[PDB]
RNA sequence: ACCGAACGUGAAGUUAAAGUGCCGGAAUGCACGCUCAUCAGACACCACAAAAGGUGUUAGUUCAUCUAGACAGCCGGCCGAAUGAACUAGCCCUGAAAAUGGAUGGCGCUCAAGCGUGCUACUUAUACUUCACCGUGAUUGCUGUUUUGACGCUUUCACGAGUAGGCAGGCGUGGAGGUCAGUGACGAAGCCUU
RNA sequence: UUGAAAGGGAAGGGCUUGAGAUCAGACUUGGUACCGGGCCAGCAUCGGUUUGGAGCGGCAGGAUAAUGGCGGAGGAAUGUGGCACGGCUUCUGCUGUGUGUUAUAGCCUCUGACGAUACUGCCAGCCUAGACCGAGGACUGCGGUUUUUACCUAGGAUGUUGGCAUAAUGAUCUUAAGUCGCCCGUCUUGAAACACGGACCAAGGA
């Protein structure tokens, strides 16, 4: 009951890029302990969020959410291409995002 | 590269003079079979007055090894192009399959002698039935009776980027 | 107004090629080839291990 | 990218249509461009085109 | 693979600039990480000609004012620094970021010197060069060059390593008992379930 | 389907004679050849460019299917720098019709996805079905010049899975260019 | 297209209700309900119309009767049913069975 | 100016040339060797180095001595098994000296993250493939239902770089003929303004 | 001046998103508790494009693979047992050297009848994971199943559910972050140039 947690820890990495042009429509996504692209198969389609604290309140809350979908893997180290409905902000490279089990297909 | 030792055999194109002209085969190490046809024209344009527009091929077969789990010694003598010159020289090689040691061959001149793919001649490889027929040490040392040797210092791969226990070398 | 591929939709494939239906209710993909157990070889071609 | 063996976006060079404004010029080539989309006979295409020349090119007879 | 909150490395034995590379890619992706005993760090290749690199180094500064060049810094923990933030895009403000999560020290200073050091085996010396090819320390190349507090760090090292046995002393003694006691209870109901269980 | 079937086990047969008789089948050179073009359109000297134009090669990744003659052959060594081609099989043939087959109808680039269009412009010539084209182009055809310049130039897509790490060389060269004669169906299988 | 599931509500307090079959992981653990009768319940049943109905809550009880009864035969069964499911530090689904 | 590829506004996929230790997207990937430099080396154009040398190390060529005991060492013996010479060419080293401090791009790298070679995967251009939209050129049809737009509507396909320059279609300004029986002191024109 | 914001050796720009501010909009000119609608989403099924799986099966070819296993014949050594000499062993994987040819291990070559696998192709074979898109707008066509002048996956997306309409959504402005971005005009083969004109603004100006 110490332990709540239903999503696998991310990472926002970095977008799609070459070496001196950047991709905003693509973000590379770090699963923990995902470390092959056949681990990484696992959550192509899974939901992301990226849950982050706002100044105004909305309805109460000070708590927003951009939504996301992981669609491909990349590379050979497990990272995947997600894609967010609005691209994530460039200061969240290194910040946390969650990777969903939904939609499940266990 | 990765090879396949191929049987080409070929000839000149008939003529109403000579009607059956001889036949000739050569055994090519070769990726694939257009690269066999086309080394067997580059052999026999420089052994005889034949062209691929004047010649025919005739065959082109795969040649497998014969005991491809025996553990043989091979010779290879070798015509190849320096910087300077052109040198003849003979190497031995350790190997189950002769594909894999002229593999083996096209390595080593890559990495002792800078020669490439396409400045070796392979004149010929023997596979040498007698123990006294091996003339280099380097292979000469795995024939000795009982060998045994141990791989001191292993270092084994790690999946993850840190290890929270010292590294060991044991084997 | 759209193309549709042939090798993945089954209707636009029996539009084209009537025969497909004929081809995959006989098996003509995998039909087996009757022969007799013979090896050719063993002569004078045993001309490829040697020369 | 393409490599060309003609030149891109070229007119035909010849008139589609009359250059004068007159009216009933336009009614006469209103005529002949109803028989020549429909009757088949290539009068009325000759005179559909003739229509539209310029003064040069219909000398007087 | 999991993301630490904290990574503490044990800098003995690691090659300088494979740790760097490895350090450099953590700290950019928003991993913290703390690097102890950069004295005890390695450059392969000979002390002399490490050190003949380091007076390399040196000569570079600012003709028209020595103040604004290079500022060659001679504490090994320096040395794995600037290793590192030649790896980092640091004149931008994510690379500043990733540079603050970073922390380096010769010794193990509090409070690291109770927590759990890890190794780094892609850049570990032993698994990485050759058997028979030489290398050096960068608390002597570091001593060789200018850095004046080698003796105190060893002076400190050698208590907070007889502190350390004491504590490991004591914990092997308590898992000896806890051993003993879990072979007590060894053959009971519970324990042949978790044997067929795997546990 | 039936003289397909039969022409394969005809050659199989007369391989497995010859080989029994002492001998040796001699295979008939192949009359038909696919070539892609895999270079651009940047700096192309005169006279491969103008090949390469009657060959209707004008983009990058197009294929035609070509008739082996003198001719033909002397024509597709002018442009061999540029084009990568071989001996298609019936299946590479089927599956570039079926997927990208386009026939030029009064200088238009028309999908061919109903016998009809077929019909309309080379029943004349007793091609009646996408399988008749098929044919003709595969067992090189007293009608193949109508029914090859009938079909568009085949406009592929890069290989899914790259090429060589450098095309510009001939394929005995560990390149792409030229003819690499069977390897054209894994090259096509890439592209298409 | 969805689920009818129940908690039991007993060991639970999960009623039953409809869930999406995309939003579940289907474990291997297995319970008889040959002796459970579902027939009644139907996309209407759930139909929209706090107090909830004596129908629903007579339906609830009478379906949770019959599953407590399987349920005693698995032994811990009724407390793997009645705890949390939640992912453990250095838990990797893709790796786990359920 | 080289390599790749030439450009309407977009989505998805794949590549070219070049790459994949970090800066940087992609392997501290698989493999066979070579090299240790008290100025290593590191990728075409291209941003340098030669002749000549080295018992550094590697691999070759040709001669010669060899269990009828080779070379070395103690006085033929003594352990026993290989040895000598000339030559060839890989990497490394010497040859190798310039002026602000400084450049394989940088960090740094030594069974490499160097050199030669093979393989697998992977990264990504305005290039290629499919689709949407804009325009240009061509193209299908449209009058007993043409029907107050035929200088219009509509079907289909292909194509789109651009200085000097040409042409086309439009935007805007002062004044003039006509028209809107147009707006306006109940606020024209002008000016400022997320 | 007030207010807002940003600011480590310029500032300014493009693209993208966040934050803040501004603006907008369907419960419509909605119709009679209900009918139905709008927007944003979940799921299902479809069609177009596409990337995959430690995928599964069938067929063909080759030296009708080469091997391997089994049988036969021959042979040798880096010679197993045995034997004969030895140095250390209460002969405690004892061991070394000779001999010779399967013995108390085996191996190599040729070969005979079978049986597989690799590799390369084919299947108009099967199962399975994900992403992007939904142009069109009565019917007309080509096919398929025909139980049928009917139905279909066959000339381009529908069904269902939830939430919202003081708002989820979109645009712009300011700003941060990531990435890229040299000063225009000109003559010139070549300009960011350590080439020339240009401090700024209005009106005039070929
Ligand atoms: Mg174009
Ligand atoms: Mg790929
Ligand atoms: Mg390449
Ligand atoms: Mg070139
Ligand atoms: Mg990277
Ligand atoms: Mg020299
Ligand atoms: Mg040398
Ligand atoms: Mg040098
Ligand atoms: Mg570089
Ligand atoms: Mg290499
Ligand atoms: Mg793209
Ligand atoms: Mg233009
Ligand atoms: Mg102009
Ligand atoms: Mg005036
Ligand atoms: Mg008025
Ligand atoms: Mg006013
Ligand atoms: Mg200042
Ligand atoms: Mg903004
Ligand atoms: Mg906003
Ligand atoms: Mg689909
Ligand atoms: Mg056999
Ligand atoms: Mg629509
Ligand atoms: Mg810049
Ligand atoms: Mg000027
Ligand atoms: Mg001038
Ligand atoms: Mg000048
Ligand atoms: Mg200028
Ligand atoms: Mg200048
Ligand atoms: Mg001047
Ligand atoms: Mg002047
Ligand atoms: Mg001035
Ligand atoms: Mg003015």
């Amino acid at each position: 009951a110490e332990s709540h947690r239903l999503y696998v820890k991310g990472k926002h990495i970095s977008y799609q890029r070459s070496k001196s042009v950047t991709n905003p429509n693509v973000s590379l996504i770090q699963i923990e302990g995902v470390a092959s692209p056949k681990d990484a198969k696992f959550y192509l389609g899974k939901r992301i969020a990226y849950v982050y604290r706002a100044p105004k309140e909305i309805r109460g809350s000070k708590i927003r959410v951009i939504w996301g979908k992981v669609t491909r893997t990349h590379g050979n180290n497990g990272l995947v291409r997600a894609n967010f409905k609005k691209n994530l902000p460039p200061k969240t490279f290194g910040a946390s995002v969650r990777i969903m089990l939904y939609p499940s297909n266990i | 590269s990765r090879l396949n030792e191929y049987q080409v055999i070929g000839r000149n194109l008939p003529t109403e003079s000579v009607p059956e002209p001889k036949l000739f085969r050569m055994r090519i190490f070769a990726p694939n079979t257009v690269v066999a046809k086309s080394r067997y024209w580059y052999f026999l344009q420089k052994l005889h007055k034949v062209k691929k527009a004047s010649g025919e091929i005739v065959s082109v077969n795969i040649i497998s090894e014969a005991k491809p789990t025996k553990v043989k010694t091979f010779g290879i003598w070798l015509r190849y192009e320096s910087r300077s010159g052109i040198h003849n020289m003979y190497k031995e090689y350790r190997d189950v399959t002769r594909v894999g040691a002229v593999e083996t061959m096209y390595q080593d001149l890559a990495a002792r002698h800078r020669a490439r793919f396409r400045s070796i001649h392979i004149l010929k490889v023997v596979e040498l039935e007698k123990t006294d027929d091996v003339k280099r040490q380097y292979v000469k040392q795995f024939l000795t009776k009982d060998l045994k040797f141990p791989l001191p210092h292993r270092v084994q791969k790690s999946k993850k980027l840190f290890q929270a226990t010292a590294p060991t070398t044991f084997y | 107004v759209l193309k549709k591929n042939p090798l993945k939709n089954k209707q636009v494939l029996l539009r084209l090629n009537p025969y497909a239906k004929a081809y995959a209710a006989e098996k003509v993909g995998s039909a087996k080839v009757e022969q007799a157990k013979v090896k050719p070889s063993k002569g004078q071609f045993a001309e490829v291990l040697k020369n | 990218g393409r490599d060309h063996t003609s030149k891109q976006h070229v007119r035909s060079g010849h008139r589609t249509a009359p250059k004068s404004d007159n009216v009933y010029l336009q009614l006469l080539v209103k005529l002949y461009s109803f028989l020549a989309r429909r009757t088949d006979a290539p009068f009325n295409k000759v005179i559909l085109k003739s229509l539209f020349l310029s003064k040069i090119n219909r000398p007087p007879v | 693979s999991s993301f630490e909150k904290v990574v503490v490395i044990d800098g003995k034995g690691h090659l300088l600039g494979r740790l760097a590379s490895i350090v450099s890619k953590q700290i950019l992706n928003g991993q913290k990480v703390v690097v102890v005993r950069c004295e005890e760090l390695n450059i392969s290749g000979e002390f002399f000609r490490n050190k003949l690199k380091y007076h390399d180094y040196l000569r570079k500064a600012t003709r028209y004012n020595k103040k604004k060049g290079p500022f060659h810094f001679r504490a090994p923990s320096r040395i794995l620094y600037k290793a590192i933030r030649g790896m980092i895009p640091h004149k931008t403000a994510r690379g500043k970021a990733a540079l603050e999560r970073l922390k380096v020290f010769e010794g193990v200073p509090p409070p690291y010197d109770k927590k759990k050091r890890v190794v780094v085996p892609q850049a570990l010396r032993v698994l990485r060069l050759k058997p028979g090819r030489k290398y050096t320390t960068v608390g002597k190349l570091s001593s060789a060059v200018g850095w004046k507090y080698e003796s105190v760090v060893e002076k400190l090292e050698e208590k907070r390593k007889v502190q350390s046995a004491e504590y490991y002393a004591k914990k092997k003694a308590l898992t000896k008992k806890l051993n003993a006691a879990k072979a007590s209870t060894a053959e009971s109901e519970a324990a042949q379930k978790l044997a067929a269980f795997g546990y | 389907q039936k003289e397909y079937t039969e022409a394969e086990r005809s050659v199989i047969k007369a391989k497995r004679d010859a080989k029994a008789s002492n001998s040796y089948y001699v295979d008939a050179q192949p009359k038909l050849v696919f070539v892609v073009r895999i270079k651009g359109i940047n700096k192309i000297p005169p006279k491969p460019r103008k090949v390469l134009q009657l060959l209707r090669l004008t983009q990058i990744n197009a294929g035609v299917f070509v008739r082996l003659t003198k001719a033909t052959s002397e024509l597709i060594k002018l442009a061999e720098p540029y084009v990568a081609y071989g001996y298609p099989s019936l299946s590479t043939i089927r599956q570039l019709v079926y997927k990208r087959g386009f026939g030029k109808v009064n200088k238009q680039r028309i999908a061919l996805s109903d016998n009809a269009i077929i019909e309309a412009n080379l029943g004349k010539f007793n091609i009646l079905s996408i399988e008749d084209l098929i044919h003709e182009i595969y067992t090189v055809g007293p009608n193949f010049k109508q029914v090859s310049n009938f079909l568009w130039p085949f406009k592929l897509s890069n290989p899914n899975g790259g090429f060589r790490a450098r095309k510009f060389q001939h394929f005995i060269q560990g390149g792409d260019t030229g003819n690499r004669e069977q390897f054209i169906n894994a090259l096509v299988k890439q592209m298409n | 297209n969805t689920l009818l599931v129940s908690g039991p509500f007993k060991v639970n307090g999960v009623p039953l209700r409809r869930v999406n079959a995309r939003y579940v992981i289907a474990t291997s653990t297995k319970v008889n309900v040959s002796g459970v009768d579902v027939s009644k319940f139907n996309v209407e049943y759930f139909a929209r119309e706090k107090e909830i109905k004596a129908e629903r809550v007579a339906d609830q009880k009478s379906v949770d009767a019959a599953l407590l009864s399987e349920i005693k035969k698995t032994p811990l069964l009724k407390q793997y049913l009645a705890a949390s499911f939640s992912l453990k530090n250095g838990d990797r689904p893709h790796l786990l069975k359920f």
